């Protein structure tokens, strides 16, 4: 299944990109939703997605169908390299060094917000490949 | 694999002012025509006057005579206005107008200049971030205009100023005002639409909604040909007939006979009422079938009734089968007088016949039932079905047939009327909801509905209950002897009244929920002695009310319920709501002397003026005009539930402002895409400014929108590889850091 | 004068300091607290009382300066009457932190004030007040030094004086010999705010003590309750005492010996000077006002439960203080006049019955009206009669007297009249035919008199051409009005009052608002009168100044601007401020219910909250404060005057009676003469003729006539038809 936060984000994006509020979005704006959720598709793949599902003639996608399409697209799209992209975003220096206090501060204030005191324990140098294990 | 979509679509029209009463007043046999004051043109010319006044201030060299706060406000507003502008000449003129202010601020006051530079680096409209606190209560634009502008204001400008004098945000252009209103609910916002002038306290939470609504475009809802109200349904002619059995008669309630079944369900026979024709019964039957068929598509959680037939029976049979009932006489007087009565037969569970305010429900069952009812109500509203008769909430009964609201309660009375300033009393609030159409299972009286388009046109309902809004606004001070017309901003709502009635419908739904919860709490805690648990009951009821408002917001806009609840709690205080509902919805206060009642009111209204009333309390009841049934508020006074009004206005304002912010964001997005793909030729700085503006219009607390904006920014950087980006790098780096933090927090599991 | 019970800054400061520190017991210096954890003598109530004392001192210094008195100056040379409201806000915010850092009751002091100043710095640093409330670090460190109080220089700056004297006044409770403590506090106060000002400060702050349920001791300069004990002088704050000789008690304070420390051993059978003997000295009698005042005590001896309630609820304490200091001013205003037996409207008097009968007769027969007079069977009533009837008759009771026939007879009255009535305030309007307007527009077809009442009220509320002239005539300020409109005013005012009384049935609001448009010179005159009244209303502790308040009020009262007319008021000030654009607003407070407002139901926008007030004869609107709340749309200044309605037989105007009876008696004589000359048997006639002749020599007499009569219409018509003053006058003369 998908995570609760993921489902909430997908629902909010679907609602935001449903212009007339009928419960469905068209093919034109599906690529914009994909890009908005981070899964920017290629021209060929985007055209494939447009054609395959919407060959029904209606040309609209309801939310359960969108959830299915994104679950498929997320089945194999985020390997370890994309996962460590976010870790490298913090890489001020190329040595793989990140103060654990910096991680606590960023994870609390700048993100989803007590969990950090337990996250750090399992985690002054924090080598990135060390934690992704 | 069943498609889940609504049969109603949303769009825009040029005006709702079509086929509705002409704008005239018949006063003392004289016809006074009524005219509109254009909101947008007046606001724009007032801003032009402000720009000329700023030029005068620059020429007059009295910068050191003004507080640094006002100079910072003027400078930041000028920068924001320059950013919002498109024409190059106007943008350059505004920037030149702002330059001396910046020079002076840097020279003689570096401390404020530092924060100004921080804000300038943090947003494209720094004024909205600067003003999201009590500072917004100071009208710097109006002060400067009144100071440096000697020529008299025109009548239009004078009207605009006297209606919107509370704050300068009311003079902002549309995108900036929408962004500020959206961000004023944010976590780091201390704004509160209230300030305490020397004499009394001024609340202007409704003025925010009014100023928002005057900037929108008329709305239209288009119903699909498959819609319940777009179908030529065939006859309900059926052969099924029900076998009356006085033995099986479970009971009688209202005009309904309840019989038991071997399946543990209840068969309900609804007999025709005196004045209602067969059309009402057939309509209820059709609505029940339509909802039952489409339950999966719409995702309604109510245990819907299953209709069985709608036919005619002999009155003598009805009398014979109901002989043994304990309520035979009332049933006899209710039902029709004809020998043959139309009946509507259906099958429903036990909980369908227990009202949502029944005292034999524990708090958890009540919470579940309320959640179900609210979800169904607002989902069906999105489907295009309105329920204007959930309860009978009456403001007053005295001159009911004469006054233009017909005695009906208007949850947004300030928006729908001229020279109304706050919500009034609720007449006999107990019995307004004693037969409420919300049940332990879900919605009950499905036939008493209207199409949503009935709100956006001059239907029988709109013409009957809202004629001041449809006709126009008249007051002697509006009269202009030169032209002979009455010019007011209220008449300008003739072309937008659909939006106002939409918000009013949402507010009335929430008010019905509130009254039902209050009735439940009053009945439950009446026979109780342990005070702390009696308090816990009302605290839980307040939490339920707030959760229902957040759920309505989530359904209407799509904001997650947690964020909706946080945004609501920013503007409405649950502690005060709990205290006030506990105090005023029970008869305890009626057994207190003046001094004790005032002393307790001190604690009820923490930091606000206490409720004032000269009415004589009825022992054991409280405030009651008829002397038997309690009502909420003194006669000719406002309602004592202040937090309820604040919560209703916060809910409707959040919904409408979110929609408007989305519209602004998407038009800016179209401009950005045009620039990037090449249909518009411009320098790199223009593209970077456009993407930054798009970043400013994103929803507060929403990240994926900023993710899309950052992707567009990176595409722009690719488009112009040889241009500096110092101004926007900080904010887009903050966005990127948030993206990475979210990714890390997500992959952990 | 200003009340800082509205400044949100101070309210949130109070909430803060209560949430963190003032709401916690004493942790001790740790060491055992000397009095245990109580935080009572220095809790939140103490700080709020001190802040209220500072506010009262500011107001009283302002009033003393306005009265024309010279006040003591600080080292800076700036009197207490020169503190701007923002400066007062800053001083209050500082004073909120004065005793926040106290951990024990033991006299240490430096450490406690260091902790309090640290709390002040933390607060002023954790809320960004440096840039918003305070100007710059200069002023923040100034107030930090104030709170620290490193040195005992307490008279350098106004804030020093206010904070220190407030703390002293609030701590005066604990001083043992209460009499000398009160004397010292009074002298310290009078050194800065004058004598009357010190007295009013002390009274207000004693009322603050009682309001918050504190313990107040007995002060007895005369030592009457104590039989033969007598208390030693023992001036506190120093501990000094005076030692006397065997029997050589000085006759005056001048000849007393030098002070001796608290630690002194009596020798050669010596005794300390006594409190009673000290307060028998002529010098103290001529220099001290409170040398005989006896302020009894608080009945309880331990703090009341209300003090505990206040401790964990600042709102209740603030409300109690507000009530105390408002009722102080109200009682000061009311003390200068006689009490009111009741509140309801007066019963009809002699002339009012005759006036009502004459008005009814004029209603019955419109033909009696002429172009320049009214002819009632011989009597020729002229505009002067109707004018003095308006200016000497309470039209509310007259309207009550009239029965329901007159409301209907209005139809015949207007039918017979198609004359001209001019618009008063501006002469460039169009004359209106009152009768034609009534028959065409104002009146509505059908409807019983219950509807004609509403039509009359609607005409009164609208139709500026009508009510402008009517109000001008009623208040005797019109310019060039003819006889017909004067008569219409006289007839309609009582009938409008009757319609209002019958139609109105809603509860009466206690606050009302009235909008007026006046020239700035008239506004300045009003402000001067209001200041004269306000600055002389004093609730002193020792001396009684009721006579001065009576004189100033009765000399500068402008409550006639609202009298004699059915004045329209609104209980929604926003309506006046926003749309009606009025540059003067009268806010009328009626806590006792002395005005009897009636709801004017005209079914017009914003008119549901409009009422009509007819000021009674013995009610005066005494100003209590004047405020400048911004400017109108034009730009001129907007002034708000708060008025309190006070009822007293000292406001009734002395009217010589018979104004409405002398013509009535002439009319009765005319009727009798008509009947008798029409009678013109003899032997049987004599019996009736004797009394018919005897009745005629009334000459302002009514008793004998019914006895003669015992022409039934005429008899039916005839049938309905101390120490404080002397004390105040002696004070005025002396
Ligand atoms: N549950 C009840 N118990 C007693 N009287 C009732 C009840 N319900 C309705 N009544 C009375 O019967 C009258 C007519 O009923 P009404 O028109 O409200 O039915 P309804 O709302 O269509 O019914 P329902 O919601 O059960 O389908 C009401 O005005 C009220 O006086
Ligand atoms: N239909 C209504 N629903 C709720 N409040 C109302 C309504 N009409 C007026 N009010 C308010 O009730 C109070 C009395 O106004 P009114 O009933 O018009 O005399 C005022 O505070 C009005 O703003
Ligand atoms: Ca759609
Ligand atoms: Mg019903
Ligand atoms: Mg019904
Ligand atoms: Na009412």
């Amino acid at each position: 299944q998908l995570t609760e936060e993921q489902i909430a984000e997908f629902k909010e994006a679907f609602s935001l990109f449903d212009k007339d509020g009928d419960g469905t979005i068209t093919t034109k704006e599906l690529g914009t939703v994909m890009r908005s959720l981070g899964q920017n598709p290629t021209e060929a793949e985007l055209q494939d997605m447009i054609n395959e599902v919407d060959a029904d003639g209606n040309g609209t996608i309801d939310f359960p169908e969108f959830l299915t399409m994104m679950a498929r697209k997320m089945k194999d799209t985020d390997s370890e390299e994309e996962i460590r992209e976010a870790f490298r975003v913090f890489d001020k220096d190329g040595n793989g060094y990140i103060s654990a206090a910096e991680l606590r501060h960023v994870m609390t204030n700048l993100g989803e917000k007590e969990e950090v005191d337990e996250m750090i324990r399992e985690a002054g140098q924090v080598n990135y490949e060390e934690f992704v294990q | 694999h069943v498609k889940q979509y609504y049969f109603a679509r949303r769009g825009e029209t040029s005006t709702h002012d079509t086929s509705l009463p002409p704008p005239v007043k018949v006063l003392s046999g004289r016809s006074i025509p009524l005219k509109e004051i254009p909101f947008e043109a007046t606001r724009n010319e007032l801003v032009q006057i402000y720009l000329t006044s700023i030029d005068k201030l620059i020429k007059s060299n009295k910068l050191n005579s003004i507080p640094s706060q006002q100079i910072a406000s003027h400078y930041l507003f000028l920068r924001s206005l320059a950013n919002s502008e498109t024409d190059g000449i106007k943008k350059n003129q505004i920037l030149s107008l702002a330059k001396p202010l910046g020079t002076y601020l840097a020279s003689k006051e570096p401390h404020v200049w530092k924060m100004i530079n921080e804000l300038i680096e943090k947003s494209e409209y720094p004024i909205i971030h600067y003003l999201k606190n009590n500072r917004a209560h100071s009208n710097f634009m109006l002060a400067l205009i009144h100071e440096y502008h000697k020529e008299p204001l025109t009548k239009n400008q004078s009207a605009f100023v006297q209606k919107f004098r509370d704050s300068s945000v009311f003079l902002f252009p549309n995108p900036i005002y929408t962004a500020w209103l959206a961000h004023s609910y944010d976590e780091d916002s201390s704004f509160n639409p209230m300030f305490r002038e020397r004499l009394s306290t001024n609340f202007y939470h409704s003025t925010l909604t009014d100023n928002l609504l005057l900037r929108t475009e008329p709305k239209e809802v288009t119903l699909s040909s498959e819609h319940h109200y777009k179908k030529e349904k065939g006859p309900i002619d059926s052969s099924f007939r029900y076998q009356m059995s006085s033995d099986r008669l479970l009971r009688i309630q209202g005009r309904t006979l309840l019989f038991s079944t071997p399946q543990n369900d209840v068969v309900a026979v609804k007999v025709q009422k005196k004045g209602e024709p067969k059309s009402t019964l057939e309509e209820e039957f059709e609505m029940a079938d339509y909802l039952l068929k489409h339950q999966r598509r719409l995702d309604v959680h109510s245990k819907l009734p299953q209709p069985l037939g709608q036919y005619s029976v002999k009155k003598s049979e009805i009398l014979e089968i109901s002989r043994g009932s304990l309520d035979f006489e009332r049933f006899k007087t209710l039902i029709d007088d004809s020998k043959d009565l139309e009946v509507y037969v259906y099958k429903a569970p036990q909980s369908y016949f227990t009202y949502l305010h029944d005292k034999n429900q524990d708090l958890e069952d009540l919470t579940a039932s309320v959640k179900t009812n609210v979800h169904d109500l607002f989902v069906l509203l999105r489907e295009g079905i309105v329920f204007p008769q959930l309860a009978d909430i009456f403001h007053t009964h005295f001159g009911e047939d004469e006054r233009e609201d017909k005695g009906r309660y208007q949850a947004l009375v300030q928006l729908l009327n001229v020279l109304q300033f706050q919500l009034g009393r609720i007449d006999k609030w107990q019995k307004a909801v004693e037969y409420v159409n919300l049940r332990s299972s879900g919605l009950a009286d499905l036939g008493d509905s209207l199409p949503i388009t009935s709100l956006f046109t001059s239907s029988d309902f709109t013409k009957h209950y809202f004629s001041e809004l449809l006709t126009g606004g008249y007051h002697p001070t509006f009269f202009d002897k030169s032209s002979g017309t009455a010019n007011s901003l209220f008449t300008g709502k003739r072309r937008l009244f659909g939006n106002y009635l939409y918000l009013n419908t949402i507010a009335e739904y929430l008010l019905v929920i509130q009254l039902t919860l209050g009735s439940y709490g009053d009945k439950v805690t009446r026979d109780m002695m342990d005070k702390p648990k009696k308090e816990a009951v009302w605290r839980e009821l307040a939490n339920v009310m707030f959760t229902s408002c957040a759920e309505a917001i989530h359904i209407m806009t799509g904001i997650p319920q947690s964020r909706a609840l946080t945004l609501l709690k920013q503007r409405a205080n649950i502690e005060k709501h709990f205290r006030q509902t506990q105090f005023w919805m029970t008869p305890d206060y009626s057994k207190l002397d003046e001094d004790t009642l005032q002393m307790e009111q001190y604690s009820i209204y923490s930091g606000e003026p206490e409720y004032e009333f000269t009415d004589k309390l009825v022992s054991g009841v409280g405030l009651s005009v008829d002397g038997v049934h309690q009502d909420l508020g003194g006669y000719n006074r406002e309602s004592p539930l202040r937090e309820l009004e604040k919560l209703l206005y916060a809910t409707v304002t959040l919904i409408e402002g979110t929609m408007q912010l989305d519209k602004e964001f998407f038009k800016q997005l179209e401009q950005v895409e045009k620039i990037l793909s090449g249909e518009i030729k411009t320098d790199a700085n223009s593209c970077f400014e456009a993407v930054a503006q798009l970043l400013d219009l994103a929803r507060p607390g929403c990240h994926f929108q900023k993710r899309l904006v950052l992707s567009y920014y990176e595409e722009a950087k690719l488009k112009y590889p040889s241009a500096p980006t110092d101004a926007y790098d900080s904010r887009f780096q903050v966005v990127a850091r948030t993206n990475a933090a979210i990714t890390i927090q997500r992959f952990w599991r | 004068s200003k009340l800082l019970e509205n400044d949100d800054d101070v309210l949130d400061t109070i909430k803060y300091v209560h949430k963190e520190y003032l709401g916690k017991p004493y942790p001790g210096p740790r060491l055992p607290p000397n009095e245990g954890p109580d935080r009572g003598p220095h809790g939140l109530a103490h700080t709020v009382r001190t802040m209220a004392c500072a506010e009262v001192m500011i107001e009283e210094a302002r009033k003393a300066q306005l009265r024309g008195e010279t006040l003591g100056k600080a080292k800076n040379g700036q009197t207490l009457a020169d503190v701007t409201p923002e400066e007062l806000k800053k001083i209050l915010i500082a004073q909120a932190f004065f005793v926040v850092g106290r951990d024990d009751e033991r006299s240490f002091y430096a450490e406690y004030h260091e902790k309090s100043e640290q709390a002040f710095r933390k607060y002023v640093e954790d809320n960004k007040l440096i840039g918003k409330i305070f100007k710059d670090q200069k002023e923040v460190d100034f107030y930090a030094a104030i709170i620290l109080d490193k040195n005992h220089e307490w008279d350098a700056t106004p804030a020093h004086i206010l904070i220190n004297q407030g703390h002293m006044v609030d701590l005066m409770r604990t001083k043992a010999p209460a009499e000398v403590a009160l004397e010292r506090t009074y002298n310290t106060l009078k050194g800065t705010v004058g004598s009357k000002g010190a007295e009013v400060v002390l009274k207000a702050h004693r009322d603050f003590f009682f309001a918050t349920g504190a313990v107040v001791p007995l002060v007895n300069p005369e030592a009457i309750d104590d039989p033969s004990r007598g208390g030693p002088y023992e001036n506190p704050y120093s501990g000094e005492k005076f030692v006397i000789v065997d029997d050589k008690v000085p006759a005056s304070k001048k000849d007393l010996p030098k002070a001796v420390n608290r630690d002194y051993k009596l020798k050669d059978n010596e005794r300390f000077l006594t409190i009673k003997e000290y307060y028998a000295f002529p010098d103290v009698q001529q220099t001290y006002p409170g040398y005989k005042t006896r302020l009894e005590a608080s009945s309880y001896y331990f703090p009341t439960p209300f003090a505990g309630e206040c401790e964990q609820n600042p709102a209740k304490c603030l409300g109690a203080i507000q009530k105390a200091r408002s009722k102080l001013q109200t009682d000061a205003i009311k003390n200068g006049f006689q009490s009111s037996s009741e509140k309801e409207r007066r019963q009809p008097n002699m002339d009012e019955i005759a006036a009502a009968r004459i008005i009814q007769q004029i209603m019955a027969n419109p033909d009696c009206i002429h172009d320049d007079h009214v002819l009632i069977n011989g009597q020729k009533l002229e505009e002067k009669f109707f004018r003095d009837l308006l200016a000497k008759c309470d039209m509310a009771v007259v309207g009550s007297l009239l029965n329901d026939t007159d409301i209907k007879n209005i139809d015949t009255l207007m039918r017979h009249e198609k004359n001209t009535e001019f618009h008063s305030t501006d002469p460039k309007a169009v004359p209106v035919k009152i009768g034609d307007a009534w028959e065409n527009r104002i009146r509505t077809k059908g409807g019983d008199v219950t509807q004609m009442k509403h039509d009359l009220i609607f005409l009164m509320q609208n139709d500026a051409w009508y009510f402008s002239r009517v109000n001008a005539i009623a208040q005797n300020r019109d310019k060039g009005s003819n006889f017909k409109e004067v008569l219409f005013t006289t007839l309609m005012t009582p009938l409008t009052n009757k319609s209002l009384i019958d139609t109105s049935h809603v509860p009466a609001p206690k606050k009302l608002y009235r909008g007026l448009n006046l020239p700035q010179e008239f506004t300045n005159k009003l402000i001067n009168q209001s200041n004269a009244i306000i600055a002389n209303t004093e609730n002193t502790l020792f001396t009684d100044l009721s006579a001065e308040a009576f004189k100033q009020i009765k000399l500068n009262d402008f409550s006639q601007m609202s009298g004699k007319t059915c004045a329209s008021t609104t209980k929604n000030m926003k309506l006046l401020t926003d749309i009606w654009g009025s540059n003067v607003i009268f806010e009328m407070l009626d806590p006792d219910g002395l005005l009897h407002p009636k709801q004017v139901g005209t079914h017009m926008a914003g008119s549901e909250d409009e009422f009509s007030v007819y000021l009674p004869e013995d009610v005066a609107l005494v100003p209590t404060k004047v405020t400048l709340e911004g400017k109108t749309d034009t730009g001129e200044d907007r002034y708000i005057f708060t008025l309190v309605a006070v009822k007293s037989p000292d406001f009734i105007p002395r009217h010589e009676s018979g104004y409405a009876v002398e013509p009535f008696m002439k009319m009765q004589k005319e009727k009798v003469t008509q009947a008798l000359d029409a009678i013109e048997p003899a032997l049987t006639e004599c019996g009736e003729a004797l009394d018919k002749q005897n009745v005629t020599e009334a000459l302002q007499a009514l008793n004998k006539l019914p006895a003669e009569k015992e022409k039934q219409e005429l008899t039916g018509n005839l049938e309905p038809l101390a120490e404080k003053i002397k004390v105040r006058y002696e004070t005025l003369l002396t």
